[PDB]
């Protein structure tokens, strides 16, 4: 029998949606050597060329559904034994400039998950890969030139007997997409920063370790006669001075058998190494299980007298500046009956009732 | 004047162009790409540009999507020449695109000996829910060019671009820019 | 049409093409393929390869036995 | 985040469902010649041969799902001026044996 | 294909036209909308066929056999109708556009939509001539108009 | 001065004039037609002419029935005259009608040398419910030109003419308009 074509439902513009296995639209395999370093590109493709060459249940809907208002899931099921570990970091930025940086400091911003293959078995997390508004599609990310990233920012601690593989699983799930914009506001409830306060190696022994990490953030982090920038490191540095109850996300980076323990506390750059009464300020110890890897230190607003500077000239030496630190510091010692470093990551991830004061004129370099 | 009016606010200094050197007369041209702090001269004239690294300009080279009002202040000096022999003009052009079809969204000409100031602004405004992502494909999206026009070299020495963010303006989203070298102002003895 | 079958098809076109005939083409990509069940499947492909660096569009007819390592360019042209 | 993937809903047994877009799984061409007579074979080929170099939103779905509990709604858009006519047949055999007769009839 | 970029004119020599409204709308940079087209036949009842709309990107080449993968709305004229509205809602635009696009622009790096018209069959007929069909976007529901636009000078994309 | 006001907006530059060349040192104007797009130079005198093609001038070259302000801004250029050998000057004239008895609306009187640059506005408002067809002879409506003197054309080189509607602009109507030709800005090098 006939039917009028005109009116079937044939300009459904519905997104994508289901179960997870009937929004997977791509797996990416990627390859981690035997013996990979730290600031280590494995995978670097524009988020599109990542569905080239599939044929799961979603890749055709996924590439010529309109509008998609669903997130996108990805989930990395990578593993390895408790013995060893390393930290894998997949990063989605909005674009790229020619010959750039894959640091892991120039990468984090925007939207990433870090893990550790020894702990976490696998690891998934949501984004937009539009950032300013409720949707997107597939056609958007294309001619955009969104970019996956994968990033190894510590090598393994002890190496397995062959090459590993991390399958990556991007689905859609149907999460809200909501925008993360950044505004000039003074005063802002919660200003997300995922800026990479640094990879603490602390080595194998007994002696007084201690690293200090400047919260002084603003203006970018070193290189050569250069220096590197996220957009919201950037955008903090608008700013002249700042304060916020501060939300850093430490990270273990080694294996669960390279075990210390880590006293975290705000203070200031005149205090010297070989200083032995550090827990006469307030502190925060953090001893990793074999299973946690993940662990947030929160500093309260009592932590803090004023606002402090968000750049300082770079040749002030500890001696004199008056801006807080972020001292990380060994309890005990690092101690393991294999060989290898604690690695620890420490990362801002974002600063809670934010008070910005000032205009920056500005400084030109990095480190303090 | 003879009163002027009243400057308020932090504007910083992003790029600067100094003209080319002795014997070189003839009329020549420079553009500045404002939003993505780019200093192409016209033809193959040598130029003598710095692009600097205040906060606006790590955020405008670092910021995906952007929207909101931007102001500038394109500062003109200034060789020592007897004000009666001056005879050197600046055209000025905004443009949206570079391409020789796509017209100038504004014009502005000085012929101030000297010296000179031109304060202006200008509102990213894009597709995207109000922002715009300069020089993408996706919309045929396109930037902010400045291109500037020095009539007699020989008495223009340079421009300077100042910018600053009017409180409206708004970013989102990261770009992968490579290590900017650290070039700093050589402030005049 | 799975995209990722008929791309390692399009570069075996192109491949035995340059086996067959004693040419150097680089493939650059597939612009359209047609799969018809017959004693296998036939593939009809259009595709992108270079010739002395410059982009040209071919014709390809590929015969495949699904259940043998069997594949066959059967024909190969310019459009 | 980790989460426990062997209780996530990856064993869907679901059916293909949902809008005629979504639910299409391939598209065929006949050829009609000019002179065409009756009792001529147009089109023959196995219904699962239909699916082979398919790129539509169900052609996944169909492949893979190992059961489905609706029909296939086979639809045919050609037409011609009212000045003439024929008549076309499409038609689904459970099976064949060599050699085999397409009459009409049969 | 024909672009919705639509501002800027049709062409013609060295040289474009313009009605007002079309000029009207390049005022603006960027902008969207509920899409409202007007399809109509202009040969006789006996050249038949049938076509397919829909909205997508000039990357899409011909002898790309899945258009019907993108939401889409066939059309079939019968011998007494004559006139047939497509609509494309909000749904089917992720942003904005331009209005204007650069002459120069290739199908390849032009990534403002189009309206493709693809035959779903094949025209036919008994008599010989062309399968004509005009399309008229009488207006835009819900218009959001964006920015400034300075202008471009040309008009086909 | 020395300190600017603030300029913002997007002006699209709409028709420019060309003075004739050497030896040609005589007292000599030019007319735009703000409105129908048209450029008559006085007498015989060979000046160099284009009418350029952005969306403000489309619209005013199609639209029958208007309504509302536009803004000019009238650019003037500029030869390369050392400054105290200049005394050229530059009168314009707002009319309604090109007639000898219809009077001017507005005059502007500009000596400043090399370069120029004048703001001003005007309503264009009309009989059919605040609505003016520019020329119609219906109750004798009639447009708006923009006479423009170069007291010394070896020293001002062009003029230029860039608009804007405000906000508050209103047309209705189209009109049937010949093919317009592709006039492109030719940018100085």
């Amino acid at each position: 029998m006939e039917q009028n074509l005109f009116a079937l439902s044939l300009d459904d513009t519905s997104s994508v949606r289901g179960s997870l296995l009937d929004t997977k639209f791509a797996q990416t395999r990627v390859l981690l050597s035997k013996a990979m370093a730290g600031g280590d590109v494995l995978l670097d493709e524009y988020l599109y060329d990542v569905v080239n060459g599939q044929d799961f249940r979603a890749t055709v809907a996924f590439l010529r559904t309109h509008v998609i208002t669903g997130k996108i899931k990805v989930t990395a099921t990578t593993n390895i034994s408790d013995n060893s570990g390393c930290c894998l970091m997949l990063a989605i930025n909005s674009g790229v400039r020619g010959k750039y940086s894959t640091d892991v400091y120039t990468i984090c911003s925007q939207d990433s998950m870090t893990w550790n293959p020894g702990c976490k078995k696998n690891f998934s997390f949501t984004f937009n890969p539009n950032p300013c508004g409720d949707s997107w599609s597939a056609e958007m990310i294309s001619r955009s030139r969104v970019r996956m990233t994968v990033i190894c920012v510590s090598g393994w601690t002890l190496s397995p007997t062959t090459d590993v593989i991390a399958k990556l699983d991007w689905s859609i799930v149907n999460e809200k997409c909501e925008p993360t914009i950044y505004h000039l506001a003074d005063c802002q409830n919660w200003l997300p920063l995922n800026r990479w306060m640094g990879k603490l190696t602390f080595p194998q022994g007994v002696t007084s370790e201690v690293r200090r990490m400047p919260l002084s953030i603003g203006g970018g982090a070193g290189a050569t006669q250069a220096f590197l920038a996220n957009m919201p490191n950037s955008w903090i540095s608008m700013w002249r001075y700042f304060r916020g109850e501060l939300h850093f996300e430490v990270t273990k980076m080694s294996s669960p058998y390279i075990k210390a323990t880590v006293t975290f506390l705000i203070a200031f750059g005149n205090l010297s190494d070989a200083f032995g009464f550090y827990e006469s300020f307030p502190h925060r110890i953090v001893q990793f299980a074999e299973v946690e890897e993940k662990c947030t230190l929160v500093f309260s607003q009592q932590e803090f007298v004023t606002a402090w500077s968000t750049q300082v000239n770079p040749r002030t030496t500890l001696e004199a500046d008056g801006c807080p630190y972020l001292y990380a510091i060994i309890h005990d010692s690092t101690t393991g009956t294999i060989s290898g470093d604690f690695n620890l990551g420490v990362k801002l991830v974002g600063i809670k009732d934010f008070c910005g004061i000032g205009s920056n004129p500005g400084i030109d370099g990095s480190r303090l | 004047g003879p009163v002027c009016a009243e400057a308020s606010d932090v504007y910083s200094p992003c790029m600067i162009a100094s003209t080319p050197p002795a014997p070189f007369s003839d009329v020549t041209a420079v553009t500045f790409d404002l939003i993505n702090g780019k200093i192409t001269p016209v033809g193959d004239d040598n130029w003598n540009t710095h692009i600097y690294n205040p906060p606006i300009m790590n955020v405008l080279r670092t910021a995906a999507w952007k929207s909101g009002t931007i102001h500038v202040q394109l500062n003109v000096r200034g060789a020592g020449v007897k004000r009666a022999d001056w005879d050197g003009q600046v055209f000025v052009y905004l443009r949206q695109s570079m391409n020789p079809e796509s017209y100038d969204a504004r014009t502005f000409v000085i012929s101030q000996p000297g010296s000179a100031m031109l304060n202006f602004s200008f509102d990213i405004i894009g597709p995207n829910s109000g922002f715009e992502f300069a020089e993408s494909p996706w919309a045929n999206q396109t930037t902010w060019y400045l291109e500037c026009v020095a009539t007699n070299p020989r008495q223009i020495q340079q421009f300077e671009v100042n910018m600053r963010f009017d409180p409206n303006f708004r970013v989102a989203g990261n770009i992968l820019m490579p290590p900017f070298p650290l070039s700093t102002e050589t402030p005049p003895l | 049409e799975n995209s990722l079958e008929i791309e390692e098809l399009a570069r075996f076109a192109v491949d035995e093409h340059n086996k067959k005939e004693n040419a150097l083409l680089e493939f650059v990509r597939v612009v359209k393929a047609k799969e018809q069940v017959v004693a296998g499947t036939m593939y009809y492909l259009t595709l992108e390869a270079k010739d002395g660096g410059k982009k040209k569009l071919y014709e390809a007819k590929v015969w495949v036995k699904p259940w043998e390592n069997f594949k066959e360019l059967q024909e190969f042209k310019p459009v």
